[PDB]
């Protein structure tokens, strides 16, 4: 109850208006902060325990980043766009030898977001979906962040069917994309221990927090 | 541990 | 279309009636043959060409296999049931190095469908689900492999509702586990690769086979 | 290569 998809809308729309790694890596840095300020204009997550909060934020935010500049990247040809401005182009990733996982980002992310013209709306669920991971481990009440998921994708599922009759199946279209995006999110995060392993491309403080223990 | 994303969460 | 529950149910009801690890291995060699035959009674599925099954199979052999043990493993206090008829404690994998992942099979699979008393057609679905992976790299036809997909979610949608009319989020609720069994099958494939890797722990030819390159 | 799994969903 109390999950308005217009609350949702508002949390999206309110926090946005040479090396391709380090670039990625600068721009990751800097939606940190933001992912934080989005955060907290989601519904009923600001009242969770600060504790349960920075559990939900530090297992999330790569998925819930990663969904936000694929979504943005729908206009792109082959390439994505940087919160900080900065395209980067597919050949330019693979010249950097991240080609592999940045292919899969535009083939099974941003190219399936483009082909069933997600909206903003369905993008502000999802990650709300995301956020409110209920197997995220040290909860102090894992039931409650599981009750807010389904309150989430209940109203998605309402704009949905209201917003696109025609489309029945489209609700579960947007679901059946967080396997992929877990996937991509597992292998980014792989490849940003490596980069803080062999010690070049710089590294702010944010992005190196969550990149600490567990 | 978390000095950031603590003190962002709490303001 | 032609993509109905009562075909699912079959090939699941068809397919099915010291070391932890050692046993684990033995178990998913034995499954894996069980698994193409399983395969075969999918709809539709032995209509694609030779290759795609292939690699339909190949990129969803552990997933399908977790989800299978784990639905299995609902009567189960803190264990698994191998289809070798073993069980597997949890205690047990501990005292094997095997523990934070086997964890996670009873917390974020296991008892989750035990909490919803997950039945054998929405287990059969949610496999075929997995098995009519788009996202399958070197697809001759991904986009046929995605309408039948879609087409089983519909039947699945359709079952629930129907089936447990008062529970208007189940159908969300069982699409909302694939993430976690796209997780925990990763980290499954790291170990045994490993266990490979380390030439300890016997590993059985068609096992051997899946663990292959690609 | 893929030995096993070729002659199982021929048969
Ligand atoms: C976890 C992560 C986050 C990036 C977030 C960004 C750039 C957000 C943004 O700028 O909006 C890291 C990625 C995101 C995806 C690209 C392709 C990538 C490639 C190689 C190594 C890492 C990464
Ligand atoms: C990919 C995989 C498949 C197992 C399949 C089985 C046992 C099927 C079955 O017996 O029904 C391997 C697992 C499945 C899950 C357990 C906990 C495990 C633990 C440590 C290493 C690997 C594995």
């Amino acid at each position: 109850e109390d999950m308005p998809v217009e609350r949702i809308l508002e949390a999206e729309l309110a926090v946005e208006p040479n090396d391709p790694v380090t670039n990625i890596c600068q721009a990751a840095d800097k939606q940190l902060f933001t992912l934080v300020e989005w955060a907290k204009r989601i519904p009923h997550f600001s009242e969770l325990p600060l504790d349960d909060q920075v559990i939900l934020l530090r297992a999330g935010w790569n998925e819930l980043l990663i969904a936000s500049f694929s979504h943005r990247s729908i206009a792109v040809k082959d390439g994505i766009l940087l919160a900080t401005g900065l395209h980067v182009h597919r050949n330019s990733a693979h010249s950097a030898g991240v080609g592999a996982i940045f292919d899969r980002v535009l083939t099974e992310l941003v190219s399936k977001m483009r082909d069933m013209q997600m909206d903003k709306t369905e993008l502000g669920c999802l990650r709300a979906i995301v956020l409110f991971n209920p197997d995220s481990k040290g909860l102090s009440n894992p039931a409650e962040v599981e009750a807010l998921r389904e309150k989430v994708y209940a109203s998605l599922e309402a704009y949905c069917k209201h917003k696109y009759p025609e489309q029945p199946g489209r609700f579960a279209k947007l679901l059946l994309r967080l396997p992929a995006l877990r996937s991509i999110g597992l292998k980014c995060l792989e490849h940003l221990f490596f980069f803080k392993l062999i010690g070049d491309t710089p590294i702010d403080t944010f992005l190196m927090e969550m990149l600490e223990a567990p | 541990k978390h000095k950031i994303l603590h003190r962002l969460l709490q303001d």
